[PDB]
RNA sequence: CCCCCGUGCCCAUAGCACUGUGGAACCACCCCACCCCAUGCCGAACUGGGUCGUGAAACACAGCAGCGCCAAUGAUACUCGGACCGCAGGGUCCCGGAAAAGUCGGUCAGCGCGGGGG
RNA sequence: CCUGAGAAACUUGGAUUUCUAACCUGAAAAAUCACUUUCGGGGACCGUGCUUGGCGGGUAGUUUGACUGGGGCGGUCGCCUCCCAAAAUGUAACGGAGGCGCCCAAAGGUCACCUCAAGACGGUUGGAAAUCGUCUGUAGAGCGCAAAGGUAGAAGGUGGCUUGACUGCGAGACUGACACGUCGAGCAGGGAGGAAACUCGGGCUUAGUGAACCGGUGGUACCGUGUGGAAGGGCCAUCGAUCAACGGAUAAAAGUUACCCCGGGGAUAACAGGCUGAUCUCCCCCGAGAGUCCAUAUCGGCGGGGAGGUUUGGCACCUCGAUGUCGGCUCGUCGCAUCCUGGGGCUGAAGAAGGUCCCAAGGGUUGGGCUGUUCGCCCAUUAAAGCGGCACGCGAGCUG
RNA sequence: GCGACUGUUUACCAAAAUCACAGCACUCUGCCAACACGAACAGUGGACGUAUAGGGUGUGACGCCUGCCCGGUGCCGGAAGGUCAAGUGGAGCGGUGCAAGCUGCGAAAUGAAGCCCCGGUGAACGGCGGCCGUAACUAUAACGGUCCUAAGGUAGCGAAAUUCCUUGUCGGGUAAGUUCCGACCUGCACGAAAGGCGUAACGAUCUGGGCGCUGUCUCAACGAGGGACUCGGUGAAAUUGAAUUGGCUGUAAAGAUGCGGCCUACCCGUAGCAGGACGAAAAGACCCCGUGGAGCUUUACUAUAGUCUGGCAUUGGGAU
RNA sequence: GAGUGACGAUGCGCCGAAAAUGAUCGGGGCUCAAGUGAUCUACCGAAGCUAUGGAUUCAACUCGCGAAGCGAGUUGUCUG
RNA sequence: UGUUAUGGCGUGCCUAUUGAAGCAUGAGCCGGCGACUUAGACCUGACGUGCGAGCUUAAGUUGAAAAACGGAGGCGGAGCGAAAGCGAGUCCGAAUAGGGCGGCAUUAGUACGUCGGGCUAGACUCGAAACCAGGUGAGCUAAGCAUGACCAGGUUGAAACCCCCGUGACAGGGGGCGGAGGACCGAACCGGUGCCUGCUGAAACAGUCUCGGAUGAGUUGUGUUUAGGAGUGAAAAGCUAACCGAACCUGGAGAUAGCUAGUUCUCCCCGAAAUGUAUUGAGGUACAGCCUCGGAUGUUGACCAUGUCCUGUAGAGCACUCACAAGGCUAAAACCUUAUGAAACUCCGAAGGGGCACGCGUUUAGUCCGGGAGUGAGGCUGCGAGAGCUAACUUCCGUAGCCGAGAGGGAAACAACCCAGACCAUCAGCUAAGGUCCCUAAAUGAUCGCUCAGUGGUUAA
RNA sequence: GAAACGAUGACUGAAUCCGCGCGGACCACCGCGCAAGGCUAAAUACUCCCAGUGACCGAUAGCGCAUAGUACCGUGAGGG
RNA sequence: UCAGGGAACUGAAACAUCUCAGUACCUGAAGGAGAAGAAAGAGAAUUCGAUUCCGUUAGUAGCGGCGAGCGAACCCGGAU
């Protein structure tokens, strides 16, 4: 059954992240930086990185309840509740170490000039 | 009550005990209604003097010798030659 | 000496297939069929009553090594057992046993009883 | 006799209601009971005694299977098929695939009879398949369902009659540890189908199953506690269990314990060790390609060969009549895959500040904020602010 | 932050965010009360009380408050109807004997409370979701279909400790804050009498910051007194296979003083340190086992205290 | 300018090779090999086999006594 | 002899275990005490005696001195059936098929004894947690009740009370005054916060120093009542005479104890198992397997040969089945050429193996009846497979050897491996493994070369 | 359980000479015996106390004690 | 000894049934002994004859989640 939800799960996960990473993009007007100007802009860039947080963390919020209250009608025992945490583990921290990684690209852009 | 299994599916397990096989081989002093070899299909077909039960069971149909006979695969009959 | 008819053993080193020789005797077709008996429907089969003609066709004998089928010297696989190797995968040495396949070759039969004919 | 009235006999059942010397209950003189007494008040209800069904964890007594590469959740436990093998038999694993807890008023019995899959050429409300026909055809189809054996002289496809899908039996064998279980020639009684020899005691065989007890229902007139019956009992037959954790405790049984207790275990877990090393760490080989040019200055796809054992872990072997568990503080110390220094080579190295690889452990490697942390972020520095061992070094040292 | 407050407790590891409270609420009881102790229609406590009195439950200063859902459960109420106990009572089946007569089986109607069935009752148990979708300055809140059913969160609060997901994301104080205070809201799993939110005063409560001072610290140093040390006097313990009881590297049931090999070492103390003796101390208080045990719970099994109930009595007499 | 250059197969060996209390083939040492492929011989070396002595278990064969029984020789055992 | 120096070799006993010196259990040492019995006219058997048909029970008599009689009962003395019942036969059944028994190799035995064992009782000995009955006390702490006791000092400043303000007046504000308080500070007293000490204490719970309450729901004395599966409980399952999720004491039994530990004199003979099946079973036990003892038998065992039959691991291979390598070719399946894989493919297919009769070099077991057992997970190793990186001194089958219960030599050390299975004694000899420079014995022996790494002393692309 | 008889707690409530109880569901029959009134060594049971014997002990045995239910623990039961 | 009241481990390898048991403990009464004692009895070859006790009958007939396991009485010898 796993093997049903971790395509559920990537898939949504990946499809958003894939999403915001073009998205910032439209955000980058031209070279960034023009006297002072270059903090008072990442603030827009913040939000983007916010918004991308909490939307890894509903996919963990919200596929696990779909199981965790789907093992309790007697139809999937115990050793799976840890094995489905470390399943989308792999894909949060996989994610969020996407997000930190194109920041800095980002963020070195921003600032360059 | 539930909206997938009772178990899971997938098994390999839970065997039967077999056997069948042969009980007597030539050159064998049998009597009367003796068990000579066991099976279910038709491996070795009656002979002269023998033969056959229900699931296939050659037996013995009076005293005699027990003798093996082939013609190159295909059907093997089991003759009893009576001694005297 | 031959040949035909049945019925056996044998159960493809006897099978198929190219072609031929055969109908006098035997053999089949064919002819007819109210009813015995008979077809899911037809008497093609089964079957009753029976010529000539015929023997392409079913059969019967015969030749030809196309294909099937059988198929050994040597030799390798494996290997009981005996003695070892490499970290291991796995591998070898000695004494016997020792097949698949493929090579040569060999065939399309061989052995009876019975009844009918020259 | 048949209907209805009228009656001081009685008068069962029974609803209301009424009264009351029982009974209950209150003031007074010797206000616990008892005399009595005006009484009054309730009431023959209540309460009490026996009994019926209910509600009943308030209390009592118990149950809550096992396997289980620690327990638990889960899954799985009876039967037959293959496969797994040390080659007849047999044989383990929460080892690899699949079926049963039937079905058949007749695919059964007996006797007659019919040459299957599939392709090909040629025709039909057909242009995939079938159907009709003709060639081919070691049968490649079929056999109710699982697989296998069996695989055509048929069990395979049809028809008539039929219903042995029988009672009384079994020489002698298969198999089992026990109890079951399977196969069976021949006997008899009486029958069925062929003309006959004959076949026939369910179904091509292998699963379609369950001891024993307790009781239902037909047959039989063995007991029947003085004799004679009868009640009840016995034997034939057969029915009932989803006893499915299926060789099966009771007629009938779930949880929790960090309030926990006893008997035992390192034939079973967490710490640590150990074996291991997939995962981790790191070294090396190949050169896709980036790197202007150029594969190796640096970086090296795809794939590979080893190393170390500090990580997840697997196995769980000393240790559960006791190997104290994280971290820090204290004390340290050892290895190199060397963070800083020290010498070197190559550079895509001008200098300068680097990179990289080589050699090299003498010695050194700061102070704080957050954090319980190891770890990590940050502050301010530095030659630098290394990685890992040492029972994740150090509690008969401390902290907690 | 928690609770209002003073007050109480886990005599020998926890005094608190416990409990308790004043205050609010639901309910019960008018009788020899509910209720409780009792072998007892004995006695007594509730009360020499008597209903804004008495028991029960929960909740808990005071303040603004106290939403939607009774389907299921329990609670009261109803009531022609469906099932039932003992018993009353009528046809029947059978046994024995000659017969009178004598004995088993079982029976329509009728037979109490309860059960179903209807209503209500949530400051009674309790509930306030699952499947897919996202766009809208500033202002609160999330929609729309598909649903077992009875519903499916109105105010207020929202990382407090409730928010698993990192330190969630800006903000505040700091040189630097995985903390703490404001906020956002995505509340894995807030929330209304298992009460919400708030609140001055109090708390040997918990949390964070600042002021001041300081050997807590950077580093300690010194002084003192009580041991410790020395001699005279008295003289115990746990432990204890036995012992003339090294070091390394290797083995062995995989952590050796005792095995192997190598190396080190005169014999005996006294202070003293704690690495080892898997050092002591409790047949490990964690795990697994034993159809071992025990408390507790419950819609698990079953009696049963108790309490409801028809009949039978101590319980008769009149009228319809 | 009486010699060279390219591989293919094997016997031996070098690099690859980094561990944590001090190192080592058991150690010392060993190439004037005490390393290793093949060849032979001698010796060594178990409580195995052997020798002299003995005891025990089972059998049969000469015994003595009227008997249970004892002791005697023989083979094996004596399995540890 | 006592003692000793030097050489050699030399891993406590025990229990428990696959494996023990073990850093696993046990134990200071000695001493003595300390564990497989007793019983029933019990069952079943081995040895033995007495009869051979065998024998008493209770009791009755002698009653310094002893044994007898007692012949109720009990064992033999056919069986078969469910039973009626019939019988050197009886049930199944209206059949002559079988089961039970008789005859046949013919015991019928019985009673007493000793000894193995079984059953029932404490029933090898030691150990529970717990259960029940009765009883003990609130001189414990929990509380109620009756009656008394106690609270240095200081601070604060309530209501109420006189009076007063611009103002009819009613709510306020001020000064005086009063003394309230689950008020404040605080000693005693009460209770315990925080640190340190103490931790074989001074002490079975405390000291110093802090801290909390200190007119209060306060502290306290005396007397006194509730009880211990019940009381009490400003509630922790707290407390109820110092370990209370059910006190303590005595009895019910020395409860049960399938779990643990221990079980005492010697020698000789044999010699196990850790397998299979069933199990509310999985360390437990039943049946068999395996052991031994004895009675019958007395070559059938055992390996080795020979012929005879059955399998279809290894291999192979294509024309079957599932996948599969390149082209052809066709409107891709098929068919062709070349080429393949395969536990669950197979037309082929061995080794070895298995049943049988048969015998010799052989050889000396085999079996039947019956007594008493233990073991009932087993460990490693090569081989043959599953699991699993064909990773584990991993696990699970098969098979052989060892271990287990076998030492001795060898592999330095080392259950597993190699050589070998130890009756006793020998300052005696030949070997196997393995070695022969020195630490221990034995050619620092020969010949031909390989080496030069010090390889030989954990690895590969 | 077909399960009689006895035995009562609640209810009921015979006969009393051609009577009643019993005899294992029940009936017939045959058979056996008379309750609801009472008393009775003995042969039985035990062992504080005595006397005798003992393949019983002999002072860590035998009762707990060769002279104690004392010393001592306990509030106490009790233990000893 | 009699009477009134009356367990639970434990057994069934659980367990409520039964078992342990009408044992233990408590209580009431009595004595040297008691309980019981002269048959509406057992029971049956139409037998015997107050009560108790011993042996046997019989670990039979029978009871039983008919599992575990419990388990008479008459007749027959005898104390009397």
């Amino acid at each position: 059954m796993i093997s049903d939800i971790r395509k559920d799960a990537e898939v949504r996960m990946d499809k958003c992240v894939e999403a915001f990473k073009t998205q910032i993009s439209k955000i980058r007007t031209g070279g960034g930086g023009t006297e002072e100007r270059r903090k008072d802009l990442t603030k827009i860039v913040r939000g983007e990185a916010e918004q991308a947080r909490v939307a890894v963390r509903n996919v963990r919020r919200d596929a696990n309840d779909k199981v965790k209250a789907l093992l309790k009608d007697k139809e999937i025992s115990e050793d799976d509740d840890r094995r489905s945490q470390d399943d989308v583990q792999k894909l949060t921290d996989a994610a969020i170490k996407k997000i930190e990684a194109a920041l800095a690209d980002k963020e070195a852009e921003l600032m360059q000039f | 009550a539930h909206k997938k299994g009772v178990g899971s599916s997938k098994n390999g397990r839970d065997s039967n005990p077999k056997y069948l096989g042969v009980k007597k081989f030539g050159g064998e002093v049998v009597k009367a209604g003796n068990i000579l070899v066991r099976q279910r299909g038709t491996k070795f077909k009656a002979g002269q003097g023998v033969g056959m039960g229900r699931d296939h069971t050659l037996f013995a149909l009076s005293d005699g010798k027990v003798v093996f006979i082939n013609k190159g695969k295909g059907a093997r009959f089991i003759s009893i030659e009576a001694a005297q």
